[PDB]
């Protein structure tokens, strides 16, 4: 038969003993956000160069 | 009183109609004798199968309050 399901809202507790200090983060590669692209270039009167 | 006259006895709700007029501690001796003797009929045996599946038969409902459960 079917049971109703019910989830308690809840969070895990640990003790002081066992708190897992921070891993410490190193990086792999640069922090980018801009990147080069290759785009046409148009002159002055509009023609492709 | 009703279900006990479609059940048949009559000299049951005719004592306990003759004692609601008075309501009184006095008489109530009599009606705790009613009470025990109903359950001198004997046993009320059936068959292991019809005990748990009208036993273990309900009706269960998702609309039921959840605010209440969590504080339950």
């Amino acid at each position: 038969k079917t049971i109703p399901t019910f989830e308690p809202k809840e969070s895990i507790l640990k003790k002081l003993e066992d708190i897992k200090p921070e891993q410490v983060k190193k990086q792999t590669k640069l922090f980018r956000i801009f990147e080069p692209r290759q785009l046409p270039v148009y002159r002055a009167n509009g023609e492709k160069e | 009183l009703d279900n006990m006259r479609k059940a048949g006895l009559t000299d049951i709700p005719k004592m306990i109609q003759d004692w609601l007029v008075d309501c009184s501690i006095e008489k109530f001796p009599l009606m705790a004798k009613i009470y025990s003797w109903s359950f001198h009929v004997g046993f009320r045996k059936q068959k292991m199968l019809d005990a748990a599946l009208d036993q273990l038969k309900t009706e269960y409902t998702e609309d039921v309050d959840d605010e209440m459960y969590r504080e339950y």
